[PDB]
């Protein structure tokens, strides 16, 4: 029995760690990398997947958030707190002489009663702009300083609606993330198109083009090697440069057809053309295309060329010998914004690019990466709200209404199984107890307040983080996804089963 | 006696590990790896496999269990527990001042009585009825992911051993390693899995000029001077006009130049066991070399030749409509984790069919088989003339630990139910009044599917007593070579 | 908070010690005095009042059971069990951040709610022979070795019934408890009269007297001082013998004065006379009175003389010169009982003694002291049963029904005190958890069946020790007193209130 007490006391310490960083009133935690980087964050999955823990037992709990993040991406903080309180309450019954296996069946019966109660609390209302604003405010508040709440709320919601229509399945790959320095934190905004890293290097390029055609290519216009069966037949160093022009002759002629393609495809004034060649371009080749006002880009990433096909429509060409106007894309106001450090190209004003870019702005890297965690955590909560139209009220409204149901639940499986239901009910009530401490109010006053509310109809009250009163989470705009709470009842019970089923601990070479 | 007692605590501690790892409510264990990692398995086979032990008497317990894993993929947990519990009775070894030979004769005498007692509670099985076999194999499908396709696992497990069994030789030998080669194919799901009624070779396709789909194939089993033999060894095969050239050893690069010229499939690295299944499938004959081929080395009677790229991987299907003392399983799955679940779980069910087909006799499991045995030896000890009766009764009290763990793992009162469990075997018939592993209370086994085969328990008590005999026959440790 | 954790775990260890001696099926505890005395008992008062504990915090709990035993006389073992569980559950909330002051407010509400619950389930059954046997079975079963139950049950029941009439309240001083050795333990029975330690020792005495007039005296019949203005003055050993002739005139002449009263008051045959003088008597006075059919007793206790006045009715005399017939009593069979070594006087079949004698018999000293406390603990259990006309069911049946009333109860004073009621609910359920272990059965499986028992009626459900099923305590003859549970919940809440409010522990010398 003493061997089981180690895993109980092991996760109890992990409960005391991740209890203060839950919610916006909660604290943050630092990641000392040792190399020179410092990170600040609240999400428990980040505090465990990248972190290394002293105890061996708690390291197994770290992998729970790793598998949990792949399903939902949130709620990992509350998962460990339910697990910590379950085994805390179960220790009081095992101390009297009860076996752990009897308590596990009690949780297995409480899982169905708690899961079946979830069907009643969720609301099948239509998800709209006003509904998701309540959702984004619930998640992003725990990742910012209470100032970027309204700033990032309007960005995450519009990013989702602009990339999904007609019940189309949504995907997170469509939203690109970018970061820029020398700006304030409240200047976060959205981008219609895609922001490119490397721009053009020539003074003769147009700073901004109201309308220009796009041409996708992968041909390097620099001094390349020989293509035909020949070689360097020479007798001195001066003759070497003559055959360099021959290896450039195949390259120089290919750029002359690009000007012909521009002159044939809208070669009149009030027009433009923008090349998006991923490979490098010679300064001489840029000098020839810059005279015609063609803003040619070079040294881009492979990920942007795939996104450029979706936004611009130009098909990738592998050789200029097969240059045809069929593979030409199109873009709106194509420009390059000048910042304090570097220049970056914009292809905004597309009709339907099927890809947006959330341009994040922050002065420091630890602040820029913190918001990057808020984006992917805030985006997935809205992804889970639309892909699963059912949502539930937060503020512990689901846990309290479930906990009230388990006390008024008779044993429908076994006799002694009711004891685990008594323990599983006291575990879910830790969520209003945790947020009571982060808010600074009495831990007990918050519990009986939301519990004393009873009526002859639907009544789901919650915790008021600012006052502590029993407040309705559904009306004030607090909503959680159906899949998030669904995984807590499956993850916390399956994991807590595996910890209580350990009888002895043997060292296998340690 | 210090060496006689050393083998007690050396095995008593090993049995303590897997004492709670028995039954469907088996308790998990925490194994601390040297790199800080933890493995949370519960199977006693893999737990003790990784745990390094210092005593030699405990190391023999691991070598005995591995041989049990090849015969039957389950029950090995109780093999060490009975051998550990039989040796845990130190009152008769040292305190009573008996010789080890006194107790070895007592256990060997009790061995012949336990064997006859288990056959008295036996029951025949009608293997023709697939529904009656479903109740037997479901003991392993329960508490698994394959419960969603239990009927499919029953058809795959039961019909596969029927193809390996050859009942014309009298012995009715069943070998899973040679005649039940289990292979995987990417793509599909567990529902898409089926049993191929023939041979399948896992040879990938190297050249494009090869016969893709042929309904009536033909199988053939087997600079200047260098290409002399290469062109001649290849030209002797096309005299029969085959469609797939199956070679034992590897084929050279220039010999394949004529195999791709003929636009025929080129197979190599084939075992001797694999070619005999083909020779019995399509009636071909295995020739020593390619130069002495005859007319009989053809593929008349074969089903089809298909090297289609299924799941981004080629697979040579040379199946037929016959069962040439062999079979081949086709496991389909969307991922490797799902494939790894069905591949290992069917091996636990496939070995149960091996025990029933060799001897269709079952026994009442769930603690019912032990009490049926322990009740027979207790009454026989009161009339057994000799000093061996005292250790003869210790076996009656020692085999009660198997149901003791099932009730203790459930958490119920093991002392109250086990004492009353004796009365059910004392008054009523011993073939019933078992113990429910999930519930914990007493229930008859005729109404439940806890029936285990006969070969599983025979090898258990034979190896459980033989292990205690080999450990009590030791009296000193010799160091040297 | 640390000042409570030392007191919290101090009671938890004390809970694991005394939990194995609750009920008959539990174990016993040994008392090592160090001087040579060894004692065995299950009553928690003796395990705490006479025992020395190492911790000072646990020493205060010992004084609670000391006063608890003085009021009700039983239930002190479960009093400490609830206390140890009250602070156990209070520590679960103290770790979350609740002050102990609010938890005491929750116990105050549940204590008054549970006290109201006793008024509903109590049974005011008529007191008679058959019902009190069911009560005395509950008090004495936990003080013996499962054999003296039926033996001692009839004793305590008929003892109190003999001294209760005309609506008179009960008094424990109306029972003279004596002990006899050189006999077995199952020979404990009731003696109608009074047993005297020392009696008449002369061959000329009658073995038994069917009827005798008992004369009460306090006169010295041994060598005393001179009663006139004189003294003891002599010159040798022979002259000293002449003073014996003078002093003995005060003793010898008083022997004949009893003979003159014998021939006066019923001097014929078919009669008798018994002198119960408290002082010692000379053998010449024994031989003189033995021939006259007069039984002379000496060396009696001060309290035995008080009961002797009630047995026969003769008033206590101080001088034979003041002798009169008015101070003469009367009794029935007066004889002498014979043990293996000693002999005792028996004056049973009295007229109106108003004082019975519970004669205890046992072979050993340490075993006789175990029954010594069981008598005082058995007599007081039924004493409260008749004085308190209402009784409650035993078998821990009050605790499981009390848990149903308090869970279905909301405080009308505040919200946060509701959790103190939740702790008081699990603290009372420890008794069916303790007895389930002392019986050898599972702790929780026994609690489920007694808690799951429900019906559309008034259903009293308790704990079966022999099988482990739900037992209706009223059907099997298992009952307690109404003042026991009332003093239990009234006492256990005050102590938990006094200890939990200790903020700091200062070393005061
Ligand atoms: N002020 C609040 N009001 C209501 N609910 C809150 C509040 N703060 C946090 N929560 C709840 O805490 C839960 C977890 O939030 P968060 O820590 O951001 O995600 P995770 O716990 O998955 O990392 C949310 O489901 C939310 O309902
Ligand atoms: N459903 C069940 N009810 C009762 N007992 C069972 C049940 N299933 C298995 N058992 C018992 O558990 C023991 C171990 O079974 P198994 O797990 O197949 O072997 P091992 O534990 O060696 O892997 C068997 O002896 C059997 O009596
Ligand atoms: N055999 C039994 N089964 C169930 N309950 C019992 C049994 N014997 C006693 N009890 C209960 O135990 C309690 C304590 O009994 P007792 O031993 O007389 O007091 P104490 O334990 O304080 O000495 C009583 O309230 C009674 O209801």
């Amino acid at each position: 029995q003493a061997a089981l007490a180690v895993n109980i006391s092991a996760a109890r310490g992990l409960q005391d760690v991740l209890r203060t960083n839950l919610g916006p009133k909660g604290t943050m935690k630092m990641l000392v990398s040792g190399a020179g980087d410092i990170k600040l964050t609240k999400d428990g999955n980040v505090l465990l997947h990248e972190m290394q823990i002293q105890h061996p037992t708690a390291s197994l709990i770290a992998k729970v958030a790793t598998a949990q993040d792949d399903i939902t991406g949130d709620g990992t903080t509350s998962n460990v707190l339910i697990i910590g309180e379950l085994l805390k309450q179960a220790d009081l019954y095992i101390s009297e002489g009860l076996h752990p296996r009897i308590i596990t069946e009690g949780f297995e019966a409480a899982k169905e009663k708690a899961l079946q109660f979830l069907e009643e609390v969720k609301v099948s209302r239509e998800m709209d702009r006003e509904t998701l604003i309540d959702v984004a405010r619930t998640s992003l508040r725990t990742k910012v300083h209470a100032e970027l709440a309204d700033v990032l709320t309007e960005a995450v919601v519009d990013s989702i609606l602009a990339i999904k229509k007609q019940d189309e399945p949504i995907d997170l790959f469509m939203i690109e993330i970018m970061e820029m320095k020398h700006k304030s934190e409240t200047d976060t905004s959205l981008i219609r198109g895609l922001v490119l890293d490397h721009g053009a290097r020539h003074p003769d390029m147009k700073k901004r083009v109201e309308d220009a055609y796009i041409l996708t290519c992968n041909v390097s216009l620099e001094y390349e090697k020989t293509e035909v069966n020949s070689g360097f037949f020479y007798k001195s160093a001066e003759e070497r440069e003559k055959l360099v022009k021959a290896e450039r002759k195949f390259i120089e002629d290919r750029v002359k057809k690009i000007i012909e393609l521009k002159r044939k495809v809208c070669g009149d004034s009030d027009k433009g053309f923008v090349v998006i060649n991923q490979k490098g371009i010679d300064p001489f080749s840029l000098d020839a295309l810059s005279k015609e006002g063609i803003v040619a880009l070079r040294r881009a990433k492979r990920r942007n060329m795939e996104r450029l096909t979706l936004a611009c429509g130009g098909v990738a060409l592998n050789s200029f010998d097969d240059l045809s106007p069929d593979c030409l894309g199109h873009a709106g106001l194509v420009y390059e914004y000048t910042l304090g450090e570097e220049k970056f190209t914009f292809i905004e004003k597309c009709n339907n690019p099927r890809s947006v870019t959330l341009l994040i702005k922050g002065p420091n890297k630890h602040t820029l990466t913190q918001i990057k965690d808020a984006v992917r955590d805030g985006l997935r909560a809205v992804k889970n709200a639309i892909d699963d139209g059912c949502v539930v009220p937060g503020a512990g409204a689901v846990e309290v209404a479930m906990a009230e149901a388990l006390i008024k639940h008779k044993p429908s499986v076994k006799g002694r199984a009711q004891l685990g239901v008594q323990a599983f009910a006291d575990a879910l009530l830790i969520i209003p107890k945790v947020l009571a401490q982060n808010s600074g109010f009495d831990l007990q006053e918050t519990l009986v307040k939301i519990q004393a509310e009873h009526s002859e109809s639907g009544q789901l009250v919650g915790v008021d983080l600012n006052t502590g009163e029993p407040m309705v989470a559904a009306e004030v705009g607090v909503w959680d996804n159906y899949c998030v709470k669904k995984q807590l009842l499956h993850s916390c019970t399956v994991i807590a089963t595996n910890i209580l089923l350990v009888d002895e601990i043997m060292r296998a070479g340690m | 006696r210090k060496v006689q007692s050393g083998n007690i605590n050396a095995a008593k501690t090993i049995a303590d590990i897997i004492r709670t790892c028995l039954g469907p409510k088996s308790m998990m264990k925490m194994l601390l790896d040297p790199m800080g990692g933890i493995v949370m398995t519960n199977d006693g086979n893999a737990i003790l496999r990784e745990i390094q032990v210092q005593h030699p008497a405990a190391k023999s317990m691991i070598e005995i269990s591995r041989t049990q894993d090849e015969e039957v993929g389950d029950g090995t947990t109780s093999v060490i527990i009975l051998a550990g519990e039989m040796l845990s009775v130190a009152e008769h070894f040292l305190e009573q001042q008996m010789h080890p030979t006194v107790v070895i004769s007592a256990y060997r005498k009790a061995l012949d009585d336990m064997i006859s007692t288990l056959k008295k509670i036996s029951i025949p099985v009608d293997i023709s009825d697939s529904d009656m076999m479903l109740n037997i194999i479901n003991s392993s499908i329960t508490t698994k992911a394959i419960s969603r396709w239990s009927s499919l696992a029953c058809n795959i497990a039961l019909d596969a051993v029927k193809m390996v069994q050859f009942e014309e030789n009298g012995r009715k030998e069943i070998d899973i390693k040679k005649y039940a080669r289990v292979e995987k194919i990417p793509g599909g799901i567990i529902e898409d899995s089926c049993v191929l009624r023939g041979v399948m070779i896992n040879k990938d396709v190297t050249h494009p000029r090869m016969r893709r789909y042929i309904k009536n194939p033909r199988i053939v089993l087997l600079l200047q001077m260098e290409e002399e033999y290469i062109q001649q060894l290849c030209e002797d095969i096309i005299q029969l006009k085959p469609d797939v050239v199956i070679t034992e050893k590897g084929i050279s690069d220039l010999a394949q130049h004529y195999l791709m010229r003929a636009n025929i499939t080129a197979i190599r690295r084939v075992r001797k066991t694999d070619n005999n299944r083909i020779a019995r499938a399509c009636g071909a004959r295995i020739v020593s070399r390619p130069e002495e081929l005859r007319e009989d080395d053809v593929g008349t009677g074969a089903g089809l030749l298909e090297i289609k790229k299924i799941g981004d991987e080629y697979f040579t299907f040379i199946t037929d409509c016959k069962d040439p003392k062999a079979c081949t399983i086709l496991l389909r799955g969307a991922s490797k984790e799902i494939l790894s679940e069905v591949e290992r779980n069917l091996q636990d069910a496939m070995q149960v069919c091996r025990n029933v087909l060799l001897d269709p006799q079952l026994v009442p499991g769930g603690g019912a088989s032990e009490m049926a045995v322990a009740h027979a030896l207790t009454e026989k000890s009161k009339a057994m003339t000799g000093v061996e009766q005292w250790p003869y009764r210790a076996v009656a009290q020692a085999l009660e630990v198997i149901p003791r763990t099932l009730i203790q793992n459930c958490g119920a009162s093991t002392i109250r139910l086990l004492t009353s469990l004796r009365a059910k075997h004392t008054q009523e018939n011993c073939e019933t009044w078992g113990v429910n592993g999930e519930t914990g209370t007493l229930v008859d086994m005729k109404e439940l599917g806890i029936w285990e085969p006969l070969a599983v328990k025979l090898q258990t008590y034979k190896t459980a007593v033989e292990t205690a005999v080999l450990l009590l026959r030791i009296d000193d440790i010799v160091s040297g070579h």
